[PDB]
């Protein structure tokens, strides 16, 4: 619902999600070749299956193609400082890709706007949606559009005629980060096939040893997991599978 | 809208260098390309997104730029670069007239 | 939200814990074996609050609870949990409607004197606000509960159990089996019950635990049958 | 990869004339055409661009008399309503590869269009 839905936000009006208590799978979009940009900092993709991390937060928006270069940490651009910055220690990345098809209209898809102009640059990881008219002069403008009273909202004109740097690209952010709290984001792990009646060194839910795994009789409650003998002797009986 | 060329005309010996600078009335990127049109010979892409060779062009042309203002050096000049030279970058799409070219300059060597 | 003042004031009486509150530590499972553990229990023939018509006043949460109570229309709802319950700062809600169990961690602008209204339930003023939310979640009798928080994490255990007492808890022994656990970091210390226009009867126990050393007793197929302060 | 271009004629202002250019060793379905001129000793102008799914563009100082169209293997330019200067060159020109629009790398030999009684 993230990666490809019908509605996708606006630059300067980007659409934030939090993304907790799941078990994500970063190998299906790895493997996939429908994003024209995927590469990220801090943390490779390739083992992001086994980092475990406590939320995760993906910020959709739709930009310029030839914009997809601003968003990136310690960069600076035009909707990099006035619509969406980055901090210079962000943890994770943004998978872009071309969207002509989708996000440019014959006259001119008019209904993605960005902001050029505001009074300073905004910190990383902050969102505008007051569409206040920027002023230049010394009169107040009283909010009024007129000469020296710049309307800082502009929409692009996507068409299919336009350029590859001037079609229109979605772009989904992920960023991911850890603090003092119990982490839930992570992948499936992995459980290879069990083997009974040799003798092998198991790995169950996080308990590990050696020993022969023999089928048994004997009644468990529903909420045991582990076993034990007299004297602290583990005889593993709940199959996490 | 506007693309301008600087100088209309300009010479240099053959053991010389010499630049020449186009200007966009817009923000067009790094959007930008280059020609050369010998006298009577369709025009050849040297140079495009203004920083990098075409296929089969000589080193001796180098391309800068970016934003506004773009510049092509040739260093060390023969006598077969005596030709015209123009400019053409990529101008948003409805706001203006989708792609312009420039003035050319022409460039004479002896 | 709603202010209520018509209520008897009186002291809580007091009644003997006798030999409840005994819960599974983990999920081991042994077989005729005395097992000695060192934990966080209530102690035993220890002297327990009685609450009682309507009276649910704020409890400290020191460092668990032992909740139990007995009824038979179910006055008795859910639980707020939390620190100031102004929505300041984060607050547990707990609440186990008819339709399904409803928990949440956020921020509520709760009320003085949060109730429910029913017969057709038409009120719902526990709270009015709440926002920047972090967690959700939906999954003659005597109902015994322990609710525990340890390194950020939020422990309740659950029994329910048929009687035949009438005003005193039934003189038994009962284990306390695990039912559900909350991954939340919060830092707790205080608590308020719930209960269900018209008045009703209702009493609810209330127990506080500490650190103890018990011994437990196994069966045969491992459930606690006795343990020993 | 050749392109050509055909279409030269002698004809009186406001008699139409079709140009059409054929392309040889690769495919339309993929690939922009464009139509550019150049006067006499003069600089270069932009005519049109046809994208590959079809759509077109033109150029404001035209203001909307030239026609571009496609198939199979001619992309071909109809005029109307012809001055006494459009005395020019055309060419036809095609692209690097997908999408990188105005690039214009392969040209046609040139095709000169002049009016006059
Ligand atoms: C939206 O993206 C998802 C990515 O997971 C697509 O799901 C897979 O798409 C590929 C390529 O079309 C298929 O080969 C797979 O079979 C899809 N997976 C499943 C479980 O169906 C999904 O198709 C995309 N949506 C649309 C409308 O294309
Ligand atoms: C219910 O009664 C309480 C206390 O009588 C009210 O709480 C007071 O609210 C006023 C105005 O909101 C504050 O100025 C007081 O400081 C509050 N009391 C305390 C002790 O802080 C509450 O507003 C009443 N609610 C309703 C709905 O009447
Ligand atoms: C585990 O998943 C497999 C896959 O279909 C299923 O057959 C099995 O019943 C599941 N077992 C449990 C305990 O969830
Ligand atoms: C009964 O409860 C009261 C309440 O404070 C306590 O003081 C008293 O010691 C208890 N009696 C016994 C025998 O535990
Ligand atoms: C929202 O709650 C989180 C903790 O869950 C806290 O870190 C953050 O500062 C809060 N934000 C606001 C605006 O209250
Ligand atoms: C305990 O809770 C209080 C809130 O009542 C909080 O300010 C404090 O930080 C918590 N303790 C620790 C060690 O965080
Ligand atoms: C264990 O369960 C069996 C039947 O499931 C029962 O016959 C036996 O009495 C139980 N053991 C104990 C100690 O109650």
């Amino acid at each position: 619902e993230v990666f490809n839905a019908t509605r996708f936000a606006s630059v300067y009006a980007w659409n934030r999600k939090r993304i907790s208590n799941c078990v994500a799978d970063y190998s299906v979009l790895y493997n996939s070749a429908s994003f024209s940009t995927f590469k990220c900092y801090g943390v490779s993709p390739t083992k992001l299956n086994d980092l475990c991390f406590t939320n995760v937060y993906a910020d959709s928006f739709v930009i310029r193609g030839d914009e997809v270069r601003q968003i990136a940490p310690g960069q600076t651009g035009k909707i990099a400082d006035y619509n969406y910055k980055l901090p210079d220690d962000f943890t994770g990345c943004v998978i872009a890709w071309n969207s002509n098809n989708l996000d440019s209209k014959v006259g001119g898809n008019y209904n993605y706007l960005y902001r050029l102009f505001r009074k300073s640059n905004l910190k990383p990881f902050e969102r505008d949606i007051s569409t206040e008219i920027y002023q230049a002069g010394s009169t107040p403008c009283n909010g009024v559009e007129g000469f020296n009273c710049y309307f800082p909202l502009q929409s692009y004109g996507f068409q299919p005629t336009n350029g590859v740097g001037y079609q229109p690209y979605r772009v989904v952010v992920l960023s991911f980060e850890l603090l003092h709290a119990p982490a839930t984001v992570c992948g499936p792990k992995k459980s290879t096939n069990l083997v009974k009646n040799k003798c092998v060194n198991f790995n169950f839910n996080g308990l590990t040893g050696t020993g022969v795994l023999t089928e048994s009789n004997k009644k468990f409650l529903p909420f045991q997991q582990f076993g034990r003998d007299i004297a602290d002797t583990t005889d593993a009986v709940r199959d996490p599978q | 809208q506007v693309l301008t060329q600087t100088p209309s005309s300009v010479s240099a010996a053959v053991g010389g260098t010499v630049t020449i600078n186009c200007q966009a009335s817009e923000d067009i990127y790094d959007n930008l390309v280059w020609y050369q049109q010998k006298p009577g010979q369709p025009p050849k892409l040297l140079i495009y997104d203004a920083s990098t060779l075409a296929f089969g062009v000589s080193s001796r042309f180098r391309g800068s730029g970016s934003g506004t203002h773009f510049t092509l050096t040739m260093r060390d000049v023969q006598c077969d670069d005596a030709a015209t030279y123009y400019c053409q970058g990529e101008f948003s799409c409805s706001s203006g007239d989708c792609t312009a070219f420039g003035g050319g300059t022409e460039v004479v060597v002896k | 939200c709603v202010n209520l003042t018509t209520r008897t004031q009186l002291p809580p009486a007091y009644t003997n814990s006798f030999t409840r509150g005994v819960y599974y530590p983990d999920k081991v499972f042994r077989s005729s074996v005395l097992h000695s553990t060192q934990d966080l229990f209530l102690p035993f023939f220890s002297n327990v609050t009685w609450f009682h018509r309507f009276d649910n006043p704020v409890l400290p949460f020191n460092d668990g609870v032992y909740f139990a109570s007995t009824e038979k229309s179910n006055i008795i709802r859910g639980w707020i949990f939390g620190t100031t319950l102004d929505s300041k700062t984060q607050s547990l809600l707990i609440v186990n409607n008819a339709t399904n169990v409803v928990i949440k961690v956020c921020e509520f602008q709760f009320c003085n004197d949060p109730f429910l209204g029913v017969w057709m339930e038409s009120e719902f003023r526990v709270y009015s606000s709440a926002n920047n939310c972090t967690f959700e979640y939906v999954s003659k009798n005597l109902r015994e509960f322990v609710f525990k928080n340890i390194d950020g994490y939020f422990k309740i255990y659950s029994k329910h159990t048929p009687i035949n007492l009438v005003r005193d808890l039934p003189q038994g022994f009962s284990a306390l089996e695990p039912l559900v656990d909350l991954p939340i970091g919060i830092n707790i210390t205080r608590f308020q019950t719930l209960l269900a226009w018209t008045a009703g009867a209702a009493a609810y126990y209330v127990g506080y635990l500490q650190p103890r050393t018990f011994l437990l007793k196994y069966n045969e197929n491992g459930t606690i049958t006795d343990a020993v302060d | 990869q050749s392109v050509e271009e055909s279409g030269g004629r002698l004809v009186t202002p406001g008699t139409p004339l079709t140009l059409t250019c054929t392309v040889s060793g690769f495919s339309l379905s993929r690939y922009a055409m464009s139509w550019v001129r150049q006067a006499p000793g003069k600089g270069l102008e932009w005519i049109g661009i046809i994208v590959d799914s079809g759509h077109t563009a033109y150029a404001s100082w035209a203001k909307g008399r030239f026609t571009i169209s496609r198939t199979s293997t001619t992309v071909d330019l109809k005029m109307t309503s012809l001055t006494t200067e459009d005395t020019a060159t055309y060419f036809c020109a095609r692209e690097t590869g997908g999408g990188a629009f105005y690039v214009f790398e392969f040209w046609g030999p040139g095709t000169v269009v002049t009016v006059s009684s």
